[PDB]
């Protein structure tokens, strides 16, 4: 009901695809846009092969894994993830009866081009950036409600260690893990905040309300008691936590908590209306101009350029 | 090595602020003026281009020598109460 | 871009065509001249630059019309006209030299051949002191051209990209205008007459 | 250190004088406006009007409200640059 | 060298209080070397205040009309009233200040902060209306909330 | 070399005709009024080449889809790059060998001007997030998370680089011995229960890359489904 | 918690949501805007398949963004100098505010190279400056023009790198200082070098390609079956926008 | 007229492409078909401007003699002449 609405053609309603054609102009048109196709595929095949083998490789969309599968072991026990049946084709091809799925809360945040794999749990309202690697496959991954794992972070778990230890990797409520954080077979506890940079290795514990400090190596087999920030490369004590850090770690969960939400507002649109907005975009510059003639007589709509109303 | 400036930095920057303490014109009164210059009395220089070129070349340089440049143009009329 | 262009063409044609005067066009041709160059050299703004360059075209035309001989005023009008459509369009700075360079008569270039058809039939005949005026507002009109191709050839280069689409809409014209690097060959022979 | 620290001065002390409740010889270039002058808050808004109308300024309720000596409100006139 | 101190930003902070043209104080933070015009436009200050450097190859950078306490006129940069700078001065004295001059009057880009600048209080001055091109004038109001650094370029054409 | 004189009139004869396919085929999408060339899906490529310059991966080695090699590469028998990987061999050439691992989100490369080529040996662990710049490594060493070998360094055979280190630019580091630090140190020499894990690491990834390279498979057949 | 959905969304909210484990393949874009926030580049730019550019972000001349590298503009502005070279999977990110008190967006200038996994977060870096690999600058920190940063070197907030000097170490301290050929020459060849790898990789893109054949073959598939959902989505639009409006007129009275 | 504008006019097509793509940040080589396109246009337009060479000197010779200019026939050849020089 803007104005128009039983009157638009199809083609300024549908401008990511056109409906079916009825007459004989736009069939012909239609079949001379099939030729052109066939004729410039054809054409850019051969263009290929009097390449070289450098044309052999073609352009191929890639596979979701943001929410991809790992093997189900039977020595590795599924806590994070869930055990979902395997796909029909998988079991008469290549003999798989069930995979490992994440556990992925429907408020959590996770991005398109991040790799979360297999045993791994995310809780309510937490975040997986752009370029985060979390890898469950050996062992378990667990990430807490309101936590965020930033961009280009790795988190990895080990089964088979030099002291024969398989560790998983817990992650609490209100974490903050920085930009390319690494994250290895490890516990941070709630509420903790993990320096950009900065390293953590195997089985060593952020007890609740601590700090790492930016470009960190914590050892493994290391406790940082609470209420203290440690730095360095090894990491030691460096200063007891300020009043004001502590409300500084809420702070940047609820930041991100309300960053993801744009971002996940943002990345979940699809196809047909990016395409719908970038043509809104179009008609928007358009009547920017202020000597556009039919500002004159209609008024139009700020978010979809349909006119509203006659000004008039 | 980088040559000093001249002189003191307010006394330089007091002659720099000096004649322009005034609203300016709008030019449409310049370019009507000459408009009614040209189109009044330009007719009075026909029979010039007949004239000897010693003259002609005199009277040139003449007019170099006595113009008053508009840019950068002051008065100190412009700021006294009586004539 | 429209003022430059048709305006001029339209009123030097009916020139052309149809006006005898008695008269002589002398003085103004050296107010136009002198006042366009010196002024052109002293205001540091870029369209008051190009606007007093074009009085001083004007001026270069008023001398071509003057001495008689249209064919040298028509060339040079030809290839103002295509460098005015180049100057108006333009998105890449880069070719801001090119006009620069071809605003200056400067000699590869179509600017030199239209200046100089005009110098050639003004010393035809023997308009001595005009084309003196002119060849010295020649020299002082290469100062602010170079100013010109110091501003926008001797800086690093960036050109914003398109968002709401449209992308860098009139290219064709001011590449297909920046060939007049290639008209040359064709203005030397007898031509325009 | 727009304007002097004197004449200023003195136009605050001329402006001063002309007030009923005040003493024309207890008025001193640093005083205070409410142990010294004996003044409650609307004699205070009633003399920094007084100086607004003297210098031509605007001076705002909490830049007045801040204002409670005769050597701060010559420190304000000073540091504002619109003053005349 | 020895346990000296670790350089800080702090160490290089110049503080100014700017008066705006409705009299509102504000803080504004910069850094030693850095001119104040640049200090005015990254605090956030609208577009209508600033202003092209009047001269040939500066009109890129932008410049506004500070008022200058007398203990600072002497920290000012000096220009040579008879050099192309100082017709630079002149022209934009003539064209965009007119009568709103005084004998505080300065521009912006022609004080570069250093320590001496710490505690020095300034204020906005007002302009005439202008124009340099078509995407680059003002009409003469000062209503509009488009920050002067929030223009991706300064076009001279 | 005038070999790649021809093959590079061949690629630039090439690439003008699949420039001028692809152009004439939008124009028929466009005659259609389909507009689905106009997408912004993710155009990243596993496989890379430089112009004629293709990578040479064995039958058995495996990228991970959100890996990429580009240029100049070589991969040996069962060697595996993964997850968000880059192994970049376009200035300068990058050769691995067999059964070695590049882990997740790696670097591996040869683009400094001055750079020689990357050269990785035989049953090699290249840990999380290292960042590897023109350097030599030889047989069974692993490089620690995080850690930086810089351009013409030489980590000699059965080494350690403990996580976080940085080699500096040309530094030799020994047979058998621990390295550790921002301006890597010499700590101590590799143990023997030590030396039992490393020859035991390498194994694990390689099966663990044949299981990952089974799922991926997995996943292309789904993919596969919805458009055949 | 805050919801996901945005009325005041400049191109108006979202009328179909898709979840990220229903997506069959990958549709990540590489520079798009968030709300009123569009990123802004040349026509000479290199952005990497895997790179992401989002949000307030200024790109000059002829900077490039390699492969995996992240420039994320959501809580402030970023300026990416003109023939700046950001390296492989390297973060760019910006605070609100800093403890300095001066502006907290990220501002690099002309021919700065910043080496593989860098992260720079609201800090100033000067033109002509080498950032080292798994090195981190932090918020509020200063990089003067013509200076070296080790690699793996950490400049904790509120630090400044002096002029024309080679630092490193955790915390970065002096190592020694740049000559004058190092400072004249090399900071440009390095960059110089950067931007014509860049334009090697920028040669050989053909853009859009052809991957979206297989996924318009999907769609045609759909349309064969009956099964493809026609949306108008500018209507659909208006009408939550209507909606809205009404349920929020109907709480207040 | 002169007899290698064709070729003239497919260097200043190709000059062209080339320029187009400079102008949009794309290297030399891109789009192809731009190339081809602008040396069509540039061998007719060159091709146009040499036949107006002849067409010019026609024009002059004509005039001249109706005007009562009588010239020989050793210079009648110079002007009336589809010269290919
Ligand atoms: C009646 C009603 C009254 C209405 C009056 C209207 C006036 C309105 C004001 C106005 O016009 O504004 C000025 C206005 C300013 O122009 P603009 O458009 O703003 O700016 C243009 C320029 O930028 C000009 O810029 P600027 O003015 O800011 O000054 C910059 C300066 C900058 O100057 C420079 O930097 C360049 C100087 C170069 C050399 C410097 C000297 C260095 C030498 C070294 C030292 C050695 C010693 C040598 C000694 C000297 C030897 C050379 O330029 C000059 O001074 C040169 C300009 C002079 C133009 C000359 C052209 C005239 C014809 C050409 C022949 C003569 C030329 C001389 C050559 C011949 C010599 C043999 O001038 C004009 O428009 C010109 C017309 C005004 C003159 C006549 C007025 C008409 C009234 C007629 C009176 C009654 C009728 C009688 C006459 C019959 C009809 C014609
Ligand atoms: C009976 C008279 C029939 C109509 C004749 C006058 C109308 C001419 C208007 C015209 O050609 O419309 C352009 C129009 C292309 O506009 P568009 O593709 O919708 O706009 C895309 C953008 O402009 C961006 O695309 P673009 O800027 O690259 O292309 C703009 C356009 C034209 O762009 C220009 O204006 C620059 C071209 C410079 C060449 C000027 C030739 C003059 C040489 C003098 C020799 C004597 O491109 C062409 O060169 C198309 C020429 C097609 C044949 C013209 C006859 O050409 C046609 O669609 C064909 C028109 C031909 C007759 C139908
Ligand atoms: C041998 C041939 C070239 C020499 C060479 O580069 O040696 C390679 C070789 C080393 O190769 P590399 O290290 O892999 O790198 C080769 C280049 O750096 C790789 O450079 P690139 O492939 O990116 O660039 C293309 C390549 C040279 O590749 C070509 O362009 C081959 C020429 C034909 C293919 C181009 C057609 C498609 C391009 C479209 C552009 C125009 C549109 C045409 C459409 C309308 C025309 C009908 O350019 C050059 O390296 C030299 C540029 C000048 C050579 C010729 C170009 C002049 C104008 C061409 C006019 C085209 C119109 C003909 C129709 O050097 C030697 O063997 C040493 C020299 C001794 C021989
Ligand atoms: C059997 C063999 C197969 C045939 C292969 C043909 C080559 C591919 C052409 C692709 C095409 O048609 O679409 C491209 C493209 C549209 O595809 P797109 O990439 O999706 O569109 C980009 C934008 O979205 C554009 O958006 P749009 O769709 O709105 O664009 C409309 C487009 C028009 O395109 C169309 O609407 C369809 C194109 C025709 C389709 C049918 C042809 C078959 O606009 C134009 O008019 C482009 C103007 C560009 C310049 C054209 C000529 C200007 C002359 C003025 C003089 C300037 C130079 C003078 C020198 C100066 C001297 C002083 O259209 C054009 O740019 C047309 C340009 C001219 C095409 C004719 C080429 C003939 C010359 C021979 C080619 C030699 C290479 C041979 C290749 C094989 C061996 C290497
Ligand atoms: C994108 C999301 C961002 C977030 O929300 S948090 C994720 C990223 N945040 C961070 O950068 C966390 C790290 N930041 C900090 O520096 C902090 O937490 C760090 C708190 C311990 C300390 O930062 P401060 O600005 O508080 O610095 P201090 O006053 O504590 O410094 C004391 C001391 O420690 C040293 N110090 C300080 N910071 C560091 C570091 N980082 N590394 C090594 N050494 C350090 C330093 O040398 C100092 O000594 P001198 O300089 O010799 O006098
Ligand atoms: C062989 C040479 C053929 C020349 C190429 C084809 C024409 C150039 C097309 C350029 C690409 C632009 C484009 O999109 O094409 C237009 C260009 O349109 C034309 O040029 C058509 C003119 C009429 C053609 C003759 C029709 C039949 C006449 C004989 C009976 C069609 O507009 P649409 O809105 O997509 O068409 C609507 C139809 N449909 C619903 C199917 C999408
Ligand atoms: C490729 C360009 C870029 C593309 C963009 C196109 C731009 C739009 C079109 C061009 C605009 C500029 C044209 C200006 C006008 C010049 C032509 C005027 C006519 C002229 O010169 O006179 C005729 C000579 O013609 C001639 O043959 C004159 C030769 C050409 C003159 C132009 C030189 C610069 C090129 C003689 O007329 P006559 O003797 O037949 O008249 C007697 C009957 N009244
Ligand atoms: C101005 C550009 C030239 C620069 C140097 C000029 C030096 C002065 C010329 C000296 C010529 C020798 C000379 O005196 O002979 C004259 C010959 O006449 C002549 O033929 C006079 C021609 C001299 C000028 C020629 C230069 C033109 C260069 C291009 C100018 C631009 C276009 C034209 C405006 C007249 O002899 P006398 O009177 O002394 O004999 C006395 C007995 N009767
Ligand atoms: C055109 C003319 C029209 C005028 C009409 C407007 C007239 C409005 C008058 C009515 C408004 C009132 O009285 S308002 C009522 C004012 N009385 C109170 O509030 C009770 C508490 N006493 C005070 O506040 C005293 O002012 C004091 C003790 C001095 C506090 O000392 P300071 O001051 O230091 O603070």
């Amino acid at each position: 009901m803007s104005l128009f609405k039983s009157s638009l053609p199809a083609g300024f309603l549908f401008p990511y695809r056109h409906p079916k054609a009825k007459g004989l102009v736009e069939g012909t048109l239609y079949g001379l846009g099939s030729l052109f196709r066939g004729v410039g595929a054809a054409l850019d095949e051969l263009g290929s092969m009097v390449q070289g083998p450098q044309g052999s490789v073609k352009d191929h969309v890639q596979p979701n894994l943001a929410f991809a599968p790992v093997h189900r072991k039977p020595d590795v026990p599924v806590n994070a993830g869930q055990v979902v049946p395997a796909p029909p084709a998988a079991a008469r091809t290549l003999k798989i009866k069930e995979v490992v799925v994440p556990n992925k809360h429907s408020t959590a945040f996770v991005a398109a081009n991040a790799n979360v794999l297999g045993n791994v749990k995310l809780g309510a309202g937490s975040s997986v950036w752009y370029g985060a690697v979390l890898r469950g496959d050996v062992n378990g991954i667990e990430v807490g409600a309101n936590s965020n794992i930033q961009d280009n972070a790795i988190v990895h778990v080990s089964k088979y260690s030099m002291d024969g230890t398989a560790r998983p990797t817990v992650i609490g409520n209100n974490v903050t893990i920085g930009h390319a954080a690494t994250v290895h077979a490890c516990t941070i506890e709630d509420n903790c905040l993990v320096g950009m940079g900065a390293t953590v290795l195997d089985g060593a514990t952020v007890k609740s309300g601590s700090i790492v400090a930016a470009g960190a190596v914590v050892p493994p087999n290391t406790t940082i008691p609470s209420g203290q920030v440690w730095a360095g490369s090894p990491a030691k004590f460096l200063r007891h936590l300020e009043p004001e850090e502590a409300s500084f770690i809420g702070k940047s969960a609820s930041c991100y908590a309300e960053l993801s939400a744009i971002h996940k507002f943002e990345q979940s649109k699809t196809f047909e209306e990016q395409y719908t907005e970038s043509c809104i975009i179009k008609d928007r510059a358009a009547l920017a101009d202020p000597s556009n003639s039919v500002h004159q007589m209609w008024e139009y709509d700020s978010q979809t350029a349909l006119v509203a109303r006659a000004k008039r | 090595y980088k040559p000093e400036v001249p002189g003191n930095t307010v006394d330089n920057w007091t002659e720099l602020r000096a004649s322009w303490n005034k609203e300016r014109a709008s030019s449409l009164g310049t370019n009507y003026y000459l408009n009614v210059a040209v189109m009044g009395f330009a007719y009075w220089l026909n029979e010039a281009y007949y004239f000897p070129p010693r003259t002609l070349y005199v009277g040139a340089l003449v007019f170099f020598a006595l113009y008053v440049r508009k840019a950068y143009f002051s008065t100190p009329y412009a700021f006294k109460h009586e004539y | 871009l429209y003022l430059s262009t048709a305006p001029k063409l339209s009123l030097f044609t009916f020139w052309a065509s149809s006006w005898h005067h008695d008269f002589s066009v002398g003085v103004f041709i050296l107010f136009s001249m002198f006042i366009g160059s010196i002024g052109a050299y002293g205001q540091p703004a870029l369209r008051s630059l190009f606007a007093y360059s074009t009085i001083n075209e004007i001026g270069l035309l008023l001398l071509a019309v003057e001495t008689a001989g249209f064919h040298t005023l028509y060339q040079h009008l030809g290839i103002y006209i295509i460098t005015q459509l180049l100057l108006w369009n333009l998105t890449d700075k880069r070719l801001f030299a090119l006009c620069a360079v071809s605003l200056a008569g400067l000699p590869p270039f179509a600017g030199f051949f239209g200046k100089a058809w005009i110098f050639w039939h003004a010393m035809s005949v023997q308009a001595f002191s005009l084309l003196a005026a002119a060849l010295f507002c020649t020299l002082l009109s290469l100062v602010y051209y170079l100013r010109v191709i110091r501003l926008f050839w001797t800086a690093p280069v960036h050109t914003a990209a398109s968002f709401t689409g449209a992308p860098n809409q009139t290219t064709l014209t001011s590449a297909c205008a920046v060939a007049l690097a290639f008209a040359p060959v064709m203005l030397v022979k007898p031509f325009v007459i | 250190g727009f304007l002097d620290k004197d004449s200023v001065t003195e136009r605050v002390l001329h402006v001063t004088k002309h007030f009923e409740k005040i003493d024309a010889s207890k008025v001193s270039p640093a005083a205070s406006f409410e142990k010294d002058l004996g003044l409650d808050s609307l004699d205070v808004v009633e003399l920094v009007m007084a100086l607004e109308e003297e210098f031509g300024l605007e001076i705002p309720d909490a830049e007045a409200d801040k204002i409670a000596s005769v050597g701060d409100a010559i420190n304000y006139i000073c540091s504002n640059p619109m003053a005349k | 060298h020895g346990p000296a101190q670790t350089p800080t930003v702090f160490d290089k902070l110049v503080e100014v209080t700017v008066v705006d043209m409705n009299g509102i104080r504000h803080r504004v933070r910069g850094l030693q070397g850095q001119s104040l015009a640049q200090a005015l436009v990254e605090y956030g200050f609208p577009d209508t205040y600033f202003f092209p450097n009047m001269g040939f190859y500066t009109q890129h950078i932008v410049d506004a009309h500070v008022f200058v306490p007398k203990e600072f006129w002497g920290k000012v940069q000096n220009v040579d009233p008879e050099s192309d700078d100082g017709l630079a001065v002149k022209r934009m004295f003539r064209d965009i200040v007119q009568d709103y001059q005084r004998d505080t009057s300065f521009f912006a880009s022609y004080i570069t902060l250093g320590a001496e600048h710490n505690g020095m209080t300034v204020g906005i001055g007002p302009i005439k209306p202008w124009i340099l091109h078509s995407e680059w004038a003002f009409a003469g109001v000062h209503d509009s909330r488009n920050k002067q650094f929030d223009k991706p370029t300064v076009e001279i054409w | 070399n005038p070999i790649n004189g021809l093959k590079t009139i061949l690629h630039r004869v090439g690439f003008a005709m699949r420039e001028s396919g692809q152009a004439l085929e939008r124009v028929g999408c466009r005659l259609q009024g389909v507009y689905s060339f106009e997408e912004k899906l993710n155009r990243h490529a596993t496989v890379l080449p430089m112009r004629h310059n293709v990578p040479s991966l064995d039958k058995t080695s495996w990228v991970a889809p959100s890996g990429m090699v580009s240029g100049s590469v070589t991969l040996g028998e069962n060697s595996s790059v993964w997850y968000g990987a880059i192994v970049r061999g376009d200035f300068q050439p990058v050769v691995v060998g067999s059964n070695s691992n590049i882990q997740d989100a790696a670097y591996v490369g040869a683009t400094s001007e001055f750079s020689g080529p990357v050269t990785i040996g035989d049953n090699v662990s290249v840990g999380h997030g290292a960042v590897l710049k023109g350097c030599t490594v030889g047989d069974n060493v692993l490089i620690g998370m995080n850690s930086i070998i810089s351009e013409h360094a030489e980590i000699q055979s059965g080494a350690v680089i403990a996580a976080g280190s940085y080699v500096e630019e040309g530094t030799t580091v020994p047979s058998g011995e621990v390295w550790a630090g921002s301006p890597a140190k010499k700590l101590r020499d590799v143990r023997a229960g030590e030396a039992e894990y490393l020859k035991s690491l390498p194994g694990r990834y390689t099966e663990l890359a044949g299981e990952h390279k089974g799922i991926m498979k997995v996943l292309k057949m789904k993919q596969a489904e919805y458009f055949a | 918690g805050v919801s996901s959905q945005f009325f005041d969304a400049p191109n108006g909210p979202s009328v179909k949501q898709v979840l990220i484990e229903d997506e069959w393949y990958n549709r990540q874009r590489s520079i798009f805007p968030l709300l009123d926030k569009e990123p802004y580049y040349p026509v000479d730019v290199f952005v990497a398949p895997n790179a992401v550019v989002c949000g307030d972000v200024d790109i000059y001349g002829g900077a490039s963004v390699f492969f995996g590298a992240v420039l994320r503009g959501d809580l402030n502005k970023i300026r990416l100098g003109n023939r700046s070279a950001i390296l492989d999977r390297a973060v760019v990110h910006a605070a609100r505010a800093v403890p300095t008190g001066l502006n907290a967006a990220t501002l690099i200038g002309e021919k700065v190279t910043v080496e593989p996994y860098a992260v720079l977060r609201s800090c100033r870096v000067e033109p002509k400056v080498i950032i080292g690999a798994r090195s981190v600058v932090c918020e509020g920190a200063v990089v003067e023009s013509e200076s070296i940063l080790a690699p793996n070197s950490v400049v904790p907030p509120a630090r400044r790198i002096p002029s024309g000097e080679l630092w490193g170490g955790s915390p970065a301290k002096f190592i020694r200082k740049l000559t004058d050929h190092e400072r004249d020459r090399v900071l440009d060849d390095v960059s110089t070098h950067y931007h014509n790898l860049a334009t090697m990789f920028r040669r050989e893109a053909l853009e859009p390609g052809t991957a979206w054949r297989d996924v318009e073959a999907w769609r045609q598939k759909l349309v064969d079956q009956g099964e493809y959902e026609w949306i108008n989505f500018r209507e659909q639009k208006y009408l939550m926008r209507l909606q809205h409006e009404a349920e929020a007129l109907e709480k207040l009275t | 007229g002169w007899a290698y504008s064709g070729e003239w006019g497919m260097l200043a097509g190709f000059c062209f492409g080339t320029l187009k793509n400079v102008q949009e940040g794309k290297a030399w080589f891109r789009r192809p078909y731009i190339h081809g396109a602008g040396m069509i246009a540039g061998y007719y337009l060159f091709k146009a401007a040499a036949d107006w060479e002849d067409e010019a000197l026609k024009r002059i010779i004509t005039r001249y003699e109706r005007k009562g200019y009588a010239i020989p026939e050793d210079r009648k050849e110079l002007f009336a002449a589809n010269q290919y020089k």
